This record gives structure tokens, sequence and C-alpha cells, in this order.
């Protein structure tokens, strides 16, 4: 079944994940020219795919080594799912937080100063943290199906229809609805902008739409199953929710790409660094 | 030229209350902190109340702390006392003095002429040698202070002031941290110390250097002033 | 014609004169000091981080107390620091933001700042108000001021882009004394410890030492290829060093009436944007536009060590009167204080 | 630290406070750099937008200020002083279309606009100004009409196609001014020619900054 | 022709310095260096008690 080849890039994934994560997150911590506000979003993002990549991924691998069994600690699947919740929220969230302070930025650059962006940026950021606190401990106290009866024989995510649409909404389907819209402005202005050249719009186009393009296949196939799942009978199968979320994981791995790879000041103080 | 103008004063029932308010002009009164020092009839000089630029900074005697209340108006250029439960240990006349604070800064440079109060009907203890001493012009004079804890602090800096009273008129710094002399001091006058004994001489003295000689200490709050020694012709 | 006659006769005087710096060149410097004991690596680590300027940092100097500190940026402030405490003392608000160039009087009364605005304006700290006024403003050059300096409580030289330096008077707000002959614009002053002469370098690739009293130029010297920046008198008095946008440093002795040692290296491709000795002057500071500051030995040019801590070009450079430390202010808007360790 | 320490903390902390401030409020100002030859009809620009060393004009229109610094009587070697406007946020160039048949003062063969040319080199190809914007102005827009009524363009242009028509000079000496730009890909330049309403040249002139610090933000965000 | 007489006239006035020989400069040079080198702090650091900027 291709278990060594699947194993082996997966490991490589988890890698460059978090070595990725950990030097942007030391580039804006050591380099005082990116200590502005701007960074502060980039800072966090990398700090939730640091945590994606050091305690959701490996537990997440280790898991599926055995397969749908569970044989960790009782108390360790809880926190396991609370971390996997709380970070693929906030990492989510500081996408959103991300676009909406490009879109500000753009669009109310006389309102959105360098005072106003500090206090925005900053309280998007608190927002963003406690609504993927919220969203994971919320399962801990409302639903159930944590763990498999059968002596913590599984652990998963409850399964409570009543819960799981409110979290899927609060988490993904309103931050995805908010991202297209800013973005979808974001490009319209640019677009005008840029009327007012070939390479430039085709640069901006491309931009916009490999960023759309990476979240959308990442995000939007995990968490259509995970809402279809607890109202069907469908009963999808292991292999494609398995597939879908490991997609969502490696949206953390592509999120530093999209964000840090094309930016100038990022490539250059890599390339300095190298 | 540098003023400060206080007002309010006068007759007051003993536990009445009253607002002292001091005007200054001719410089930048932002920039000065302040202080309020009350002198009794023939008695010496006695730190009452401070407050810092910006009105960061409050402080207050023992004897003041609670009782009186120290506010400033920037804008307006005033400085406000309000004196609430007036004992009759509180006649006195007070003074507005002004003090800046940076490295060579000269505090207490600038005293007001005050104004009288009268009723109707832990600390550094600093000690003068003498009440009193003869002069003649010509001669010299050495006027000596103790203090019962070491002012010189680790930074090498002697915290330690010098004043003079005329009869009649506000006391007026002569010298500051022991060792520099005040602006516009003829340069007869020279002060000396060390750690808890300090003295300042007169080279030669003159008819005008009559007058009561206070000395004070910065180290730590409050502010006490030891008692004056008058220097008579 | 007279006019041939005269070229001759200058070209001429120029051939006599390098004729004679020639042939008074009996050794090098290099030769003598070769068998000199190396200085060695030497280690400064910044003992503070003076912050507060919001835009690149022009211009500093150093109190003769080698206490306290005077820095002005474009920003619009001119602060001063005390570097024992990193704590500020006073700062001035400047009517003209577009000030390269600051001086602090030898007592510390008064501080002198110029720039684009052409006008030298000299600030007295100690006035009976609690605040920094104007107390002259000297005005009359042509061009943009390079540096200042102070001769005294009364007397001020400075340098502006006009090509000419010029002896003011405070209290009459005249010039004294104009120094003419060069042909460039002047980048730097350097007042001799005696006080009595001093030395300006030009973008002509040249410096010239003058008199102060005679109001004359009694000296001469080339050696640099495009542009001097800076320039320093030896504490010794008889010597002096000049920073050049050649990338390279050269050492000049006015008695010997020559260039006697040239410090370089291929590592360095970028002027040099100030220059200072150590009290001793074993030790030639020189700041470099790659971010960093080097340090030469003044003897033997070998490079010391290497004061790198600045994001941005080191604009200024300055040693306390005692030689206790050395200050760096980069376009970073952040002065960095630097001393060693044993 | 004792009484005296404290104060002088208190009061280093009130500076650092009052530069804060003085920082920020300095920070909602526009910096334009300005800069011609032959006077460029300068006065009259200067003065629409108001209505020895640095001069520096400040004028507020609807929502913005500006900061405007004319350093054109400078008189001194560009090279030592014009990194000091490496923050400006635009540069504004002033050009008189009448210089095409004018001589040089200080020469005899080489034409004004020669010399206004090789100021626009070499200001827009330059290190400091890579990535700051151009707002271009052209003053004697009737003078110009007039005198090409009878002066040829050919007289400072022979590659000119010979059109002695006002639209078709207007338009040649506009792309000769923009073909400088050798850094098109980092920079842009705005044209405009000078009109009798003042409000429209500061219309112009707030528009021009508004798309630069759009066209900042954008590329801020990486989409540039 | 004024400023080549005074060209000229600054030429001769400087060429008639009694310049001194370069070895005999670097010699002086190099002996004060020598003498005040102990008075150098930063050549010869001094100890953490005796420097003021203390961490
Ligand atoms: N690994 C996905 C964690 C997550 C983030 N948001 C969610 C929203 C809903 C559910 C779910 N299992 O219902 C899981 C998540």
């Amino acid at each position: 079944v291709f278990g060594v080849l699947i194993l082996t890039l997966l490991g490589f994934l988890v890698a460059a994940t978090f070595a990725w994560n950990l030097l942007v997150l030391a580039t804006i911590l050591r380099v005082r020219t990116f200590h502005r506000v701007p960074h502060n979003l980039v800072a966090s993002m990398a700090v939730s795919d640091v945590l994606v990549a050091a305690l959701v991924m490996p537990l997440s691998l280790v898991h599926e080594l055995s397969g749908r069994r569970w044989q960790l600690g009782r108390r360790l699947c809880q926190l396991w799912i609370a971390c996997d919740v709380l970070c693929c929220t906030a990492s989510i969230w500081n996408v959103t937080a991300i676009a909406l302070d490009r879109y500000w930025s753009i669009t109310r650059h006389m309102e959105y100063t360098l005072r106003t962006r500090k206090c925005v940026s900053n309280v998007m950021i608190a927002l963003t943290w406690a609504l993927s606190a919220v969203i994971s401990l919320a399962p801990l106290l409302f639903g159930w199906g944590e763990t498999y009866s059968e002596g913590s024989e599984e652990c998963q995510v409850s399964r409570e229809p009543s819960y799981a649409v409110f979290s899927t909404v609060g988490a993904f389907y309103l931050p995805l609805c908010v991202v297209l819209f800013v973005y979808w402005k974001i490009y319209k202005a640019a677009k005008f902008r840029v009327g007012s050249r070939e390479q430039k719009e085709q640069r901006a186009a491309l931009m916009v739409g490999i960023l759309i393009g990476v979240f959308v296949l990442c995000w939007i196939p995990f968490f259509l199953t995970e809402l279809i799942s607890p109202l069907c009978s469908c009963d999808i199968p292991a292999i494609w929710k398995s597939i879908f979320l490991w997609l969502g994981y490696s949206n953390s791995f592509f999120n530093p790409l999209i964000y840090t790879a094309f930016n100038k000041n990022y490539n250059s103080a890599f390339k300095n660094f190298f | 030229d540098v003023q400060l103008v206080e007002s309010g004063g006068g007759l007051v029932q003993p536990g009445g209350s009253r607002k002292l308010s001091c005007s200054a002009s001719g410089f930048a009164f932002s920039s000065f902190g302040m202080h309020w020092v009350r002198q009794a009839p023939e008695k010496g000089l006695e730190w009452v109340a401070y407050i810092s630029s910006g009105s960061g900074t409050i402080y207050y005697a023992d004897t003041v702390k609670g009782r009186f209340t120290i506010s400033r108006d920037d804008p307006k250029n005033t400085l406000f006392l309000q004196m609430t439960s007036l004992r009759s240990e509180d006649t006195a006349m007070y003074y507005c003095v002004r003090s800046i604070y940076y490295y060579g800064s000269s505090p207490f440079d600038f005293w007001g002429q005050g104004t009288t109060l009268t009723v109707s009907s832990s600390d550094i203890v600093m000690t003068q040698a003498t009440s009193s001493v003869p002069v003649t012009p010509g001669e010299s004079v050495s006027i000596s202070c103790r203090s019962s804890k070491s002012l010189l602090h680790s930074n090498g800096n002697t915290y330690l002031y010098w004043f003079l009273q005329r009869p009649g008129q506000s006391p007026q710094l002569l010298i500051y941290r022991m060792s520099n002399l005040a602006s516009g001091v003829p340069d007869r006058f020279s002060g000396s110390g060390s750690g808890t004994a300090f003295t300042l001489t007169i080279s030669r003295l003159e008819a005008e250097d009559v007058g009561v000689y206070y000395c004070m200490q910065h180290l730590e709050y409050p502010l006490t002033f030891g008692a004056g020694t008058k220097l008579e012709l | 014609s007279e006019l041939d006659q005269l070229r001759q006769e200058a070209e001429q005087l120029k051939n006599q004169i390098r004729d004679a710096r020639k042939a008074c060149a009996d050794a090098t410097l290099s030769q003598i000091t070769n068998n000199i004991d190396p200085v060695g690596r030497i280690q400064m680590r910044t003992r503070r981080t003076l912050r507060g300027h919001l835009a690149k940092i022009y211009a500093m100097h150093w109190g003769t107390d080698s206490r306290l500190l005077v820095s002005a940026s474009q920003d619009g402030k001119l602060i001063i620091w005390d570097s024992y405490t990193t704590n500020k003392v006073h700062a001035i608000p400047l009517r003209s933001s577009w000030v390269m160039t600051c001086a602090y009087a030898p007592s510390g009364n008064y501080v002198a700042c110029g720039g684009l605005d052409n006008i030298c304006s000299i600030y007295n700290l100690k006035t009976r108000e609690g605040n920094v006024r104007v107390s002259r403003e000297l005005a009359g050059h042509t061009g943009y001021l390079s540096c200042c300096r102070f001769l005294d409580d009364n007397q001020i030289v400075t340098s502006s882009g006009d090509t000419t330096c010029a002896l003011w008077d405070i209290e009459t707000g005249q010039q004294t004394t104009t120094f003419t002959g060069h042909t460039g614009d002047v980048m730097s002053l350097s007042l001799a410890p005696d006080t009595r002469l001093f030395v300006s370098g030009a973008c002509d690739a040249s410096a010239k030492l003058w008199d102060v009293r005679e109001g004359m130029c009694r000296q001469t010297f080339t050696g640099h290829e495009s542009d001097i920046n800076a320039i320093c008198f030896f504490p010794n008095g008889n010597a002096f060093a000049t920073g050049s946008d050649d990338a390279t440093c050269r050492l000049f002795d006015l008695r010997a009436d020559q260039e006697l040692m040239t410090y370089s290296h291929d590592n360095i491709i970028c002027g040099i944007t100030s220059v200072s000795f150590s009290k001793s002057g074993r030790l030639l500071l020189a700041g470099y536009d790659d971010f960093n500051c080097n340090v030469w030995d003044a003897l033997k040019a070998d490079r010391a060590g290497v004061l790198a801590g600045h994001d941005n070009r080191v604009s200024c450079l300055g040693v306390t009167d005692d030689g206790m430390a050395v200050a760096t202010g980069s376009w970073d808007s952040f002065l960095k204080i630097w001393n060693g360790s044993s | 630290l004792s009484a005296e320490d404290k104060a002088a903390v208190e009061r280093s902390k009130m500076i650092d406070r009052n530069l804060r401030e003085d920082g920020e409020k300095a920070a909602r100002e526009v910096k334009l750099l300005l800069l011609g030859a032959g006077e460029s009809g300068k006065n009259t620009i200067v003065k629409q937008m108001k209505i020895t060393g640095i001069v520096e004009t400040h004028f507020t229109f609807k929502d913005l200020h500006f900061k405007m610094f004319d350093v054109g009587a400078q008189r001194s070697e560009r090279k030592k002083w014009i990194h000091c406007f490496e923050g400006v946020t635009a540069i504004i160039f002033c050009v008189a279309l009448s210089d095409y048949d004018l001589v040089l003062a200080e020469d005899e063969e080489m034409n004004r606009m020669h010399a206004s040319m090789k100021l626009f080199d070499s200001i827009c190809n330059n290190k400091w100004f890579t990535d700051t914007s151009i707002i271009l102005f052209l003053n004697k827009k009737d003078l110009f009409e007039e005198k090409i009524k009878k002066s040829p363009l050919t007289i400072c242009y022979p590659e000119y196609a010979g059109s002695n028509t006002y639209e078709e000079a207007a338009a040649y000496i506009q792309c000769q001014f923009e073909d400088l730009n050798k850094r098109k890909d980092t920079k842009e330049i705005y044209t405009h020619f000078t009109c009798s309403t003042d409000t429209k040249n500061v219309q112009f002139v707030f528009d021009a900054v508004t798309d630069v610090i759009i066209k900042n933000n954008l590329k801020d965000c990486g989409l540039f | 022709i004024a400023q080549a007489r005074k060209l000229v006239e600054q030429l001769k006035m400087e060429a008639n310095i009694d310049r001194i020989k370069v070895s005999k400069a670097a010699a002086d040079l190099m002996a004060y260096c020598e003498a005040h080198a102990k008075e150098d702090p930063l050549l010869t650091p001094v100890p953490a008690s005796e420097n003021p900027f203390r961490e």
C-alpha cells in the first residue's frame, strides 16, 4: 500500500514544516527590521504552524500508523484533540486576519494608519486566539464521542451534529467567505490601480489565484467532509478523511511558502542568513 | 525675570481649610518641579510637600501627609496647596520653591517670597555646630554641620545644600551637592565635606554675608533642614 | 603671455614641492614600525544603547566631561544623552530638521548645529529659564554647513558647502575670518589640540591646514582619489587622518608635509564616513558605509577589530576625551557606546 | 537610585513621551521634493500649492497635509546632500516648455531643455530614488504654444518628425521626458500640464500622492 | 589672471616651509605613541571596577 513511501513523504513534510516555521519565527524575533505591525500577524501564523508541526502532526501520524486504533492516554487524547482544533482554527483565522489587514490597508489607508493598524492587528490576533481556544474547548464541555468507550480504543473529535455545524461555521466557513470577499475587493482595486501594465496584472492575478486556490484545495474538502458526515448516513470512508485531514495539515506547510517565500523582506533575510 | 508670587493665608480658625495659590512667571513652569517649605515664627525651615513635573510624583511630610494636598496647573503656571484640618502648629510663612532635576542641575535655585498663615485662639537628622557666631568685615568663618546618615551615594554625589536667608527675606541657594557653587553667588563661599561631616567656609566676610544659614539633605524624602545658624555682624 | 608665464610658474612650483617631498622621504613609517609589537585582536562590546531618535542620526559629539553626549538627527530633535545612565538630559526642537552637523562647547554651555539651512544655530543650555533657546544664528554661508567646532565660548569655526570655512565671533555674529582656497566642497573640520591650527578636507580630494589667527592656508595635502568625507587630528597634534570615498584612510604629517601611511583592505569597497583616534593614538577608528566600523593599527595599519552592531551605515563616530569608550551613530537612529574588556 | 536620580529618570521618560508624540504627529505629513531649472515656472507652482538654504512650504488639502522642500536654491553638489531626501514620498519636477529654443545662460550652444533633460535623468536614475515616484509638471503651456507657432521644435530635437503643432509637440516632449525612466518597473512618472486653475494642480498632486500610497501598500502586501 | 596670481603666490609661500624628514617624524610619532599607550583604555582595557560603563 506504498506505506514506506507515504511515511517518508509525511516525515519530510513534518521536517520541512518545523524547519520553515521556526526559521520564520527566528527571523521575526532576531532581525529588528521586521519589528513592524504587519509582521505580528505573520509571527502569530508562524507560531500556529510551529504548534501544528510539533504537537498535532506527529501525534496524528503516530495514531494513523496503527490505523484507526488509539493506544495513548485517556487525557492525552483529549489534549491532542483540543490542540489540533485550536491550532487549525488559529491558522485559518490568522490567514483571515492577514487578508483583512491587507484589505484595510489597500482600501482605508487614510484611516488605517500605523496608530489604528497596530491596535486593529493586535485585536485581530487576540480574537483569533480566543475564538480558536473557545472552539477547541467547546467539545470537552458539550457533545460526546471524544473517545471510544472500549478502553479509549479510538480518539476523535466530537461527532455531535449540533456542535459540528457550529464549529464548522465558526472555524472555516465564515472566515472563508470573509477571505474570499476581501481578496476579491483587493484584486479589483489592484486591477484598477494598474490600469490607471501586462506583467503587472499577471503578477497580481497569479498571486491572488494561487493563494485562494491553495487555501480552497487544502481546507474545503476536509471541512465539507466533516460537516457532511454527522448529517449523513453516507458514512464516508476513513481513507478520504485521513487524506483531507493531511491536506488541512499541509495547509500549514503551504502558508509560509505563500506568505514569506514571495515576500521581498522574507526571502532577502533567508538568503542573507544562508 | 524669574518670579514666584504666593497668595493665601492670614487668620484661619483651628481645624479650618484654605487653598494657597502660587503664580510662577519668567520661566517654563511645566519643566520645574515644585516644593512647599514652611518656616514657623523664629524657627527653621521645614519641607511640606513636593510635586514633580507633570504631576507624575507627589510626596508629603509625615506631619503633612493626608491633611494637605498639592496640585499644579501648568497652562496657567500655578501651584495649589489645599490645607484641611489646620492644626495650631501649622502657623508659619510658606514659600514655594522651584527645582529642576538632571545631570548638573541645581535644584532649589529660586525661592518665593511666601505668605503668612496664622490661627486664632525614620529620616535623616541634620544638626549644626552652633546657633550663632560673631562676625566682622574681612574675617573668615566656617560653619559646620553633621547628618545622622552618610549622604555620599554610591554614584559619588554628596546631596548637601546650603541656603542663606537674609533678615526679612526668603532663603537663597548658595551651594548644591556640597561642591558646586550656585549661579550668581559670589566666589567667597566654599562648601566641603566628607560622608557625614560638612563645612561651609567664607574666604573673606562681607557686611551682606550676615544672615541665617541652613543645611539641607536631598538623599531621601522627607527633606530635613537643620537648625539655622545666625551669622551676626 | 602673462597667463602662460603664471601657469608655467605654478607648474614649476608644483614640481619643486613634489621633488622636495620625494627628497625628504628618506624612509617610510611601515619599515620603522615593522618590528613594533602588534596590537592584536581588539574586542569591544556595546555597553549602552541610546534610543529615541526616530530618523537618521547624522552627527554627534562628546563633551569635555566625557559623560554627556550630543546627537543630531533629521527627525528635528537634538538630544543630549547621559551616557553613564543612558538618561536624556535635553531635547531641543530644531527650527530646521535638515541638520547634518552638531557640536558641543568645551565648557558645555553652548551647542551648535547646522545643515542645509546654511545657518549655524547656537543654543544656550545653562539659561536661568529651564528651557533651551537659540542664542545666536550665524548666517552668511552660501552653502550647506558640513562641520561645526567650538574654539571657545565665543569663537566658532564652521565649514560650508561654498568651498570656504569661516571663524565667527558668537557675541557679534559676524565672520571674524574667512578661509578660502578649496576648489571643492568642504566636508569636515578638526581642531588641533593647541586650538591655534585646524585642517579641513574637501571634495576636491585634498586637505588644507590653515592658521586661525592669520586667516591663511599654511599647508596642503593630497593623495586621495575621489572625495574626503572625514578628518581628525592625531593626539600629538603633528599629524591627522583622512577618510575618503576611495574606501581607504590616509595619515598625513604636518612636519613631513606628505602622506605617511595608507589603510585599505580588499574586503572594503565603500567610502569612509567618520574617523577618530584613541587617546594614545595607537588605534584609528573609521566608520564605513558597509554597516560597520573598523579599527586600524595607526602604526602598523593592521585591522585590529571590527565594531559591527548597526543595521545601517555608521554616520558618526566619536571617542571620549578620556578615551574610556567610543560612541557610534548610524542612519538606523540608534547610538551605541562600545567599550573593551579585560 | 537616589531621589535626584529618580527625578532625572522621570524627566527622561517625559522627554521620551514628548518625542513619541512629535514623531506620531510628523508621521501624518507627506514629504515631497521639489526640483527644476531655469526657475521652471516654479514660483507659480509653489504659490498655487500654498493657496538662503531650503525653503519649506506647508499646505493642507481637503483631507491631507503636504510638506514641500525647495532645495533648488542650495546650488551645491547634489551627491553630498541628496541622500537626505531618501524618505520623500514623491519628487515634483518642474520644466518650462519654453526652454526648447532658449540657450542656457552659462553656455552659448546648449539649450536649457537639454540641461533640464540631463537633470531629470540624474535625479530619476539615482540609487536613492529607485523606488520613489516623480510628478512631472510642464508650466509654460501658453508661452510654448506661442513659440512653436513660429519656431519649429526641430531647433531642439533634430530627430523630431517636424510636425509643427501644439498637441503632437507636447506629446513628443512628454514621451521623451518619460523615456528617461530606466526603472519603470519600480517607479512611475505622473506627467501633467500646468493650468491657471490652481485647484486642478492641487487635485492632481493629491491624486498622484494617493496613487503612490496605494501602490506602496499593495507592494507591501506582496501583490506587486 | 588674479586667480593664477593667487595660486602662484600661495604655492611659493607654501614651498618654503622647512619640512622635516619623514623618518624623523615617524620616529617621534612612534615614541609618543609608545609613551602614551599605557594611558589608553581602549588599547589596554581597564578593570570592570574602573569602567564607568558597567553592565
Ligand atoms: N484538524 C481539524 C481541526 C478543526 C479545526 N476546525 C474544525 C471544525 C470542526 C471539526 C470537526 N471534527 O467537526 C474539526 C475542526
